[PDB]
């Protein structure tokens, strides 16, 4: 279609072709959400699993005690973004010894990315970004999409099918205020419960939680640790 | 068309770019915004879809302030968008720096104007997507607002509209009778005409953010409060 | 051929008869400068009828006043200044027409002519030229 | 092929990137005309203001280069700002390294070296926007000069530049051939009638913006509203 | 690629659609004389607004080195700063040998910034060189991509092959005097379409004393008589 | 099919560089004999105009250090700059060793810059072939012959011009080592020169040759002037007038 070739070049029809490719890369992976509370931030990964020998890779990365991330689509140029976001972060602390707060590394994040959606020769970065932070003023929930336009939500989700875990997060949104850590990620895994088809469920081994809080600092709960979360699952496939 | 709307280095056969022939369409396509000059400063305001109520109170949001006294509203692509609002901020601090006091309207946007057609000028680099209001006020130099295209040059506005729907505002802007309304007014006005134009009739609800600037803030281009100025959106309803 | 922009119909009315009693012989000249300036401003207003109304106006004040040379070089101004309003001119030219057909006099001839080269400056089948050829006519 | 697509010798033995940009000057819907007097020189162009929400303080396409020298621009706009910026940026630059003022014409050789520099290589493109210049010097009289997006600097006495500069270019020719030098009342009115002949709206004093270089008073006048209506009342009597 | 480059399978397509530009149309023909160099050429501007004493054709590269040249005049204001900046740079490096004929060969030699690297776009003028700075002449032309030929007469315009041939029948011969001017105007004449007059033609020469771009005076007072 | 230099082909050729070196053989005309006592080049002037007075000495043959000269065969802008770059290398060479650099090594040179030219980047390679006539203390007399493709030859008689095919085999049929001299070479190269153009009876001016021989401890590099030339096509004709009228 020519017009869709190269990042640089404008499509006569209005935005460019590219960067709505580049947004087909975080629509191909593993889906992943991401709810705010009144003081804490739940990220709920699905690991998924080249095969049973296999581990079911690594999702929500770590990046401080206070901010930690979820990556969907292409891992290649993810990694890279984790340690700018990291990088970014150390820097704050190495510089004024306060945790930088979640909204300016996103801006960060944001015009990092933009530079390649106009230089030739660069590809975007076609990463879906779920930024979970708690600043001074509580928990805050980002997604970075590979068109370099960030967007603030009290609870979103990306990856393959997560229309139906944004459906649900939507009907449910209103009861996220006010919840217990335990209720807010049942919330979260129900969500990413109703992702899959009917066949596959919610196990120790092909999730991932990524928590942070008020006086609990960032951290990733897997198997063990996901356990006495996934009790009381209500399962409904 | 085919082999001439590639790369902005590529004249047309008569004489135009049409790199930045299809950047405009961006702006033409995105949500629109308006920008009045009232007689003591500049109201800004944009309407922002929600395109889903996941989102949290107003994010992305068009208004971004540039400088202590300036404000710019921008339409287009926003991920662009906000790199040249950084590339505006950072223009500001360097004349701060430089030559001191704060940095004139006019100035700030034919720099800004300049790096845009640098921009627009060469073959690897893409023209950007994007075309913005930058409104100030001081006491000495009154109330200014220039308006830059994604690949034009600033131009003096009374009143101006940039986005989806141009015309549409635009019409019941030079309707408004500007050069002797107040800014409290200006703002109920820029409310009403933004709710004129068409928010739901086939998107989803939009939220109001209206920007301040003028002697009633002492300069300090700031958003209005929207906690009082909720009740200006109420007669905007009306 | 222009749209209106902003009109003295008020500022007309209430001022121009106040001025023919200030100037009703016409000794003044400065009564003829202001309607002129505000002529001026409805020209740059773009309004047809307060113009004609007053180019109207300025030839009935010759006429009571019989200042035939004086007429001569204001009409000349009039139809020369920047041709103002094709509306305006070609009504002003009509009434000069019914005037000049009913004082016989000696320099009507000069009056004939004078409104003549005002009018074949061109715009003949365009705004009025039967007053030009009743002119020609009255010539003869 | 991609001999009209790029700034390369074409297989007749011609250049079309140029050739195009000459007429993108002709795009954009403006003309301007340059007339050299006895003593002065004085450029007038049309100010095509849609809808008075725009601030016709601020959408002028004439500029003081320097002290002396005034230019007006023809074409895109965004280019001609940005030819403007350089021609100030080179007459600073040439009073800092030489002391005494620029003059027009080494003025207009830099601008024309300059986009000759952007007619060669293949990275940038031309800009689509002509230039004349104007400004007294001593020995010299009044002189006018136009650079042009291939990089020829030239023209006198009368020029002009714009859509119908066909036109205008005729009807100063044939005014030129009439022996008889303009004095500063007649190069105005000779260049008003010109663009008026050109352009038949009896030029309302305000859609016009003349500039003015005389040699007794020198320094590039932007004339006011009254000075263009003085000089349309005398020129019109 | 970024320097003179496009040369498919035995040939410079390039380089030919350059030479191909430079035909052009100004004649600029150029005599070698015992006494010395004449470079005269054509300068018919269109119509009479634009000026005869502001731009000139014939410039000055150093004190007995003229330059005339061929199509693409933009091209050529950068090739002869160019000129003046290299002879320059040369009179700096060897100081005080008032270099001019000794310079002409070096010059022409050193104009290889001019084609061999060409910079994307090839340069589309051609370019005569002419110095006296030896007890004898010189005239050197240097295209679009070649380098010094050592011209004795030549012409460089649209017609250039019949300018050549008349320059050949003529008899440039070798013990004309410094007054060939004469034939070279002539020879501008066959290719002019026009009362050629003092400022439509433009001529410089260099002779032994140095190089001279006649005034309108002289072009005149040489096109009358003729 | 041909695409940016840097290519290779279905098969595996480089047909740039073959494209190349075959236009090498069209336009141009020079070849260098070998002999004792004395190596000498003789080049084919193209262009015969009258309108030309010849004041650069040299068109062809191309003086490049005081015990070498060469002879390009290719474009004259890429020969100009290589002319250039090989004077350098050799005065580069007698700078750091104080001595006269040795012809294999200034010809290895030179063909490594070649190879470099065709091996990386966007740029063309070299289109120009030429030969070098020299002298050193190892190996005496030398003569190598090297192509656009950088891969350069130890030659004793050859040619490179557009009819080197005729030109060489008349070599080849007319050579004899040893007994070879500096005249018998001067004949043999006028004698394939008169071959290899078709015109008989070749004037002075459009041949021009170029003799280096080794005087006492130096090394002269003789270019022959007009007078010497058409003296030698005298010799040459007598020969040639008493062969046919002999039989």
């Amino acid at each position: 279609n020519q017009y869709d070739n190269d990042v640089t070049v404008w499509s006569p029809q209005g935005r460019i072709h590219q960067i709505e490719y580049a947004m087909e890369a975080v629509k191909q992976g593993s889906a992943t959400v991401g709810l705010k509370s009144k003081t804490h931030a739940v990220l709920v990964a699905l690991k998924r699993a080249q095969s049973e020998l296999a581990a079911h890779q690594k999702k929500i990365l770590h990046v401080d005690n206070h901010i930690g991330i979820s990556i969907a689509g292409l891992t290649a140029d993810a990694r890279l973004l984790c340690n700018f976001m990291r990088q970014e972060c150390l820097d704050s602390r190495f510089v004024f010894d306060r945790p930088l707060p979640v909204s300016r590394l996103v801006s960060l994040i944001g015009s990092k990315t933009q530079i390649p959606t106009q230089r030739y020769g660069r590809r975007p970065y076609g990463v879906g970004l779920l930024i979970a932070g708690y600043d001074d003023m509580g928990p805050h929930i980002f997604q970075t999409c590979p068109s370099a336009n960030y967007f603030d939500c009290r609870a979103m989700s990306i990856g393959a099918r997560s229309q139906s875990a944004r459906t649900y997060l939507e009907r449910h949104m209103s009861e996220f205020m006010e919840c217990n850590l335990n209720e807010l990620v049942k919330h979260g895994l129900r969500a990413l419960r109703e992702t899959l088809p009917a066949e596959q469920d919610l196990t120790t081994k092909n999730v991932s939680i990524g928590i942070v809080g008020k006086d609990l600092e960032f951290t990733i709960y897997d198997d063990d640790d996901v356990s006495p979360f996934l009790e009381g699952l209500e399962e409904r496939p | 068309g085919t082999g001439y709307d590639l790369s902005a280095s590529t004249f047309s056969p008569d004489g135009r770019v049409f790199q930045v022939e299809y950047a405009m369409k961006a702006v033409e396509n995105s949500s629109t915004a308006i920008g009045i000059r009232c007689k003591d400063g500049v109201v800004f305001g944009v309407e922002k879809l929600v395109l889903s109520k996941l989102y949290e109170e107003g994010s992305n949001k068009r208004l971004f302030n540039v400088d202590r006294h300036v404000g710019m509203a921008v339409a287009g692509l926003l991920a662009d968008a906000r790199s040249l609002a950084d590339i505006a901020r950072e223009e500001a601090s360097n004349f701060r720096s430089n030559f001191g006091y704060n940095i004139p309207l006019k100035h700030l946007a034919d720099r800004v104007a300049m790096y845009v057609h640098a921009y627009t000028l060469y073959s690897a680099v893409r023209p950007f997507g994007c075309s913005f209001m930058l409104g100030s006020y001081s006491v000495n130099d009154g109330a200014q607002l220039y308006m830059i295209d994604p690949s034009g040059v600033s131009y003096g506005y009374w009143g101006c509209a940039i986005g989806k729907a141009r015309q549409a505002a635009k019409t019941e802007i030079e309707k408004l009778q500007m050069k002797e309304m107040t800014c409290r007014d200006i703002v109920k006005e820029v409310a009403k005409i933004i709710y004129i134009v068409h928010d739901e009739v086939k998107d989803k609800a939009f939220e109001l953010e209206l920007s301040w600037v003028g002697e009633l803030t002492n300069g300090r281009h700031e958003i209005v409060p929207k906690d009082i100025r909720e009740e200006a959106e109420k007669y905007a309803k009306e | 051929i222009v749209k209106m922009e902003v009109d003295y119909s008020a500022t007309v009315d209430q001022r121009l008869p106040e001025c023919a009693k200030l100037a009703k012989e016409g000794r003044l000249q400065e009564v003829i400068e202001t309607l002129l300036s505000l002529e001026k401003q409805t020209r740059t207003a773009s309004d047809m009828v307060s113009t004609s109304r007053i180019l109207v106006a300025v030839v009935k004040m010759c006429y009571e006043a019989k200042e035939w040379d004086l007429l001569n070089e204001n009409i000349m101004l009039l139809s020369k200044r920047r041709s103002q309003l094709k509306q305006a001119v070609a009504k002003m030219v009509q009434q000069c027409c019914t005037y000049v057909e009913e004082i016989t006099d000696l320099p009507i001839k000069l009056r004939l002519i004078d409104t003549l080269r005002m009018v074949t400056e061109g715009k003949i089948y365009v705004e009025i030229e039967r007053a030009r050829l009743t002119k020609t006519l009255a010539t003869i | 092929g991609f001999d009209r697509h790029i700034t390369i010798f074409s297989p007749e033995g011609r250049l079309y990137q140029v050739e195009y940009a000459f007429k993108a000057i002709n795009q954009g819907g403006l003309t301007s005309v340059a007339v050299r007097g006895k003593d002065c020189a004085v450029i007038v162009t049309q100010k095509k203001v849609p809808d008075k929400l725009l601030d016709s303080s601020t959408v002028t396409h004439l500029f003081k280069i320097t002290e002396n020298i005034g230019c007006v621009m023809t074409g895109m706009t965004a280019d001609s700002r940005s030819q403007v910026q350089r021609a100030r940026y080179e007459a600073a630059n040439w009073k800092y390294k030489y002391g005494y003022e620029i003059p027009v014409d080494m003025l207009c050789k830099r601008i024309a070296d300059i986009s000759q520099v952007y007619t060669q290589n293949a990275e940038m493109r031309p800009l689509g926007c002509c230039m004349i210049l104007i400004g007294i010097d001593e020995e010299q009289g009044p002189q006018v000069y136009k650079c042009d997006p291939a990089g020829y600097y030239c023209g006198f006495k009368a020029t002009a530049a714009g859509v119908k500069q066909t036109e205008s270019t005729s009807f100063l020719e044939k005014k030129v051939k009439k022996k008889f030098d303009w004095t500063f009342e007649q190069t105005v009115e000779t260049a008003i009638t010109c663009l008026s002949t050109v352009l038949s709206i009896d030029f309302k004093p305000s859609e016009i913006e003349v500039g003015v270089v005389t040699v007794e008073n020198p320094k590039f006048r932007i004339l006011t509203e009254a000075e263009i209506d003085a000089h349309l009342v005398a020129l019109a009597e | 690629f970024s320097l003179t480059t496009f040369s498919p399978s035995g040939k410079l397509v390039q380089i030919e659609y350059a030479l191909a530009a430079v035909a052009g149309g100004a004649p600029s023909v150029g005599i070698k004389a015992a006494n010395g160099v004449v470079l005269a050429t054509e300068k018919k501007q269109k119509s009479i607004l634009y000026d005869e004493r502001s731009v000139h054709k014939v410039e000055p590269i150093t004190k007995h080195i003229g330059l005339v040249y061929s199509g693409m005049g933009p091209d050529y204001r950068v090739l002869v700063h160019r000129a003046r900046k290299l002879a320059q740079q040369y009179y700096l490096v060897y100081q005080e040998p008032i270099p001019t004929a000794q310079l002409v060969q070096r010059v022409a030699s050193v104009m290889q910034e001019y084609t061999q690297s060409g910079g994307v776009r090839p340069f589309g003028v051609s370019l005569l060189i002419c110095g006296w700075n030896e007890g004898r002449p010189y005239l050197f032309q240097s295209d679009p991509s070649g380098a010094y030929f050592a011209w004795k007469a030549t012409a460089m315009g649209k017609n250039y092959v019949n300018g050549k041939t008349f320059l050949e029948k003529r008899y440039n011969e070798d013990l004309e005097l410094e007054d060939a001017i004469h034939t070279a105007i002539l020879t501008l004449k066959e290719s002019f379409e026009g009362q050629m007059t003092e400022d439509n033609i433009e001529v410089g020469i260099c002779n032994e004393a140095g190089f001279r771009r006649l005034t309108p005076t002289e072009v005149k007072d040489y096109l009358a008589a003729i | 099919y041909d695409s940016r230099t840097t290519i290779f082909s279905p098969e595996g050729r480089l047909y740039q560089v073959e494209y190349a070196m075959e236009a090498i053989g069209h336009a141009g005309t020079c070849l260098g004999i070998l002999a004792n006592d004395g190596v000498l080049l003789a080049a084919e002037r193209r262009n015969i105009h009258k309108l030309l007075d010849e004041v650069f000495f040299s068109e062809k043959i191309y003086k490049l250090n005081e015990d070498m000269a060469c002879s390009v065969a290719g474009i004259t802008s890429d020969a100009n700059v290589l002319t250039n770059e090989l004077r350098l290398i050799a005065q580069r060479y007698l700078l750091q060793y104080q001595e006269p650099i040795p012809c294999e090594q200034l010809v290895t040179a030179l063909c490594d810059i070649k190879q470099a030219y065709t091996q990386f980047g966007g740029k063309r390679p070299f289109g120009v072939s030429l030969l070098y006539i020299g002298w050193d203390k190892h190996y005496g007399f030398q003569l190598y012959q090297s192509d656009p493709s950088g891969n350069y030859g130890g030659w004793k008689a050859t040619c490179i011009g557009n009819n080197s095919a005729a030109a060489v085999s008349m070599l080849k049929q007319d050579y004899k080592e040893g007994e070879m001299t500096l005249k018998s070479a001067l004949a043999l190269a006028i004698k394939v020169l008169n071959k290899t153009m078709d015109v008989s009876k070749l004037s002075a001016e459009k041949v021009e040759i170029a003799t280096l021989t080794r005087e006492n401890g130096k090394t002269v590099i003789r270019v022959l002037k007009q007078k010497e030339v058409e003296q030698l096509i005298k010799k040459h004709e007598e020969e040639e007038a008493k062969a046919e009228r002999e039989k």
